[PDB]
């Protein structure tokens, strides 16, 4: 009979288990025998207190490096303001030691945990690339609770070295199965930010994770967008509980918050899943998340049923992760077919946007060719356009099976006149749909101002396969 | 940028 942790703060880890059913169903995975044994997770952040009493037992120097100071030791820089506590807090969510009388437990409390010290300094493209590409045949899962500024006016993503690190990771990492990159979707909710304007979250190579409050609501800091894949619990208002983890200076905190806490919990759940089937590819893992995540009792006003009967929201993706369901489904999972890419250049001429622009195109999705796709994974609308005030634009993409993805909602703070330069807006909401047929792109001016611009390029990029579909939900 |  599985015995649950005895750690002093484990009873406060409401998000891991409970009779209330408002949890991530992690105890069910532990009871099936999966606690993270043999899996390696690295926290890319501001350092990791490797000697912390709740991390030392799981700490892995092979999963760690200090890119800011160019040395092996990711120990945080200590200051009066405790600025560099962030990475240690994320690490304990993944892999705090269990049954040792200290603080609480990680989701994967027997996994190995490392940290890359890379935020405590100038975060160049090279710094990011050396972190994302660290020891890719030893580290299985990378967790990143950072990204571009959440001011609600920035459009930014990986530069060349970092994007090369993503491609090298998913292609050759983990023995060719592909590095697993877990990303926090952002804290720009108050600024009405969009996580599709963040190229790290919007990347197909990352599992972008949003947050839900204890009572099942969209937290104040949450960013909505179509690239988000799933959700884990984090903080909310001051009547709602928060996240329990290891803190700087060998302390325990019950008040870790925001998007930062959701990605590490997802990374832990993914670690348990990898223990259940070490042969899962980077794409397999995204399929498992899509199929097992749970919308129930997450409140949002935009829940929609997609073409294969799955509920999806821009606040939550496919819903809350379900660790027990993940590890169960992983065990007899059949590896997905190799990824196909179908490129469709939509426009025959530039189109003035004006107050509203609708572009309709019927596609065959590379019919008759080796990259024919009947089972979509990610889809991108790669858009090049000029506009006088970028944040007044709202952009939607409708799939042939009727699923309306918001690629871009209005951003009141985005005054930019720089437009979008082949920006690859991504949606997860049409996963497993047949992409053959009519796609519709809608661009509209959400303001009363007489704005102006031109759409000069729209590439529809379809990823996926031509086999293995399930009966729709 | 890059923010925690
Ligand atoms: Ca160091
Ligand atoms: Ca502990
Ligand atoms: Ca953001
Ligand atoms: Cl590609
Ligand atoms: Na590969
Ligand atoms: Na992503
Ligand atoms: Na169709």
């Amino acid at each position: 009979v599985y015995q649950e942790p005895t750690d002093p703060k484990f009873p406060q880890q409401w998000y891991l288990s409970g009779v209330t059913q408002r949890d991530l169903n992690v105890k069910a995975a532990w009871a099936q025998g999966y606690t993270g044994h043999g899996i390696v997770v690295s926290i890319l952040d501001d350092g990791i207190e490797k000697n912390h009493p709740d991390l030392a037992g799981n700490y892995d120097p092979g999963a760690s490096f200090d890119v800011n100071d160019q040395d092996p030791d990711p120990q945080p820089r200590y200051t009066q303001m405790n600025d560099n506590r962030h990475g240690t807090r994320c690490a304990g969510e993944v892999a705090a030691v269990a049954n040792n009388g200290v603080c609480g437990v990680g989701v994967a409390y027997n996994a190995r945990i490392g940290g890359v010290r890379m935020l405590d300094g100038e975060v160049t493209d090279a710094v990011e690339a050396r972190s994302l590409g660290l020891n890719p045949n030893h580290i299985h899962i990378y967790s990143a609770s950072w990204g571009p500024e959440d001011d609600g006016k920035t459009v930014d993503g990986p530069a060349r070295l970092a994007e090369e690190a993503f491609f090298r990771g998913v292609s050759q990492g983990r023995g060719g199965l592909g590095s697993i990159f877990v990303w926090a979707s952002g804290n720009g909710g108050r600024e009405h930010d969009s996580c599709n304007c963040d190229g790290y979250t919007n990347s197909i190579y990352t599992l972008s994770i949003s947050s839900a409050t204890q009572f099942g609501n969209v937290p104040w800091y949450s960013e909505a967008c179509s690239s988000t894949l799933a959700t884990t619990y984090s903080s909310g208002n001051q009547n709602e509980k928060q996240i329990v983890t290891t803190d700087l200076r060998q302390k325990c905190t019950e008040s870790h918050t925001g998007t930062s806490a959701s990605a590490p919990l997802a990374a832990g759940i993914i670690a348990l899943t990898l223990e259940a089937n070490k042969n899962l590819t980077w794409r397999d893992m995204q399929h498992l998340v899509v199929q097992t995540s749970k919308p129930a009792h997450l409140n949002a006003n935009d829940w929609a049923t997609n073409g294969v009967g799955r509920k999806v929201s821009h606040s939550y993706g496919y819903g809350l992760l379900d660790a027990g369901a993940m590890v169960a489904l992983a065990q007899n999972w059949t590896t997905v077919a190799p990824q196909r890419k179908c490129i469709i250049d939509i426009l025959t001429e530039p189109k003035d946007i004006g107050k509203r622009l609708e572009v309709r195109k019927t596609v065959t999705a590379c019919l008759g060719e080796p990259n024919h796709i009947t089972r979509l994974e990610h889809a991108q609308a790669r858009l090049t356009l000029s506009y006088n005030r970028r944040g007044d634009l709202a952009i939607h993409l409708v799939s042939p099976m009727g699923t309306r993805s918001t690629l871009l909602a209005a951003r009141p703070h985005d005054y930019s006149a720089d437009g979008f330069n082949d920006w690859a807006f991504m949606t997860t909401h049409s996963w497993d749909e047949d992409p053959s047929g009519e796609w519709v792109l809608e661009i509209e001016n959400t303001s009363e101002a007489n704005n102006y611009g031109t759409l000069t390029k729209f590439t529809l990029v379809l990823y996926g396969t031509a086999s293995g579909s399930l009966v729709p939900r | 940028x890059r923010v925690x």
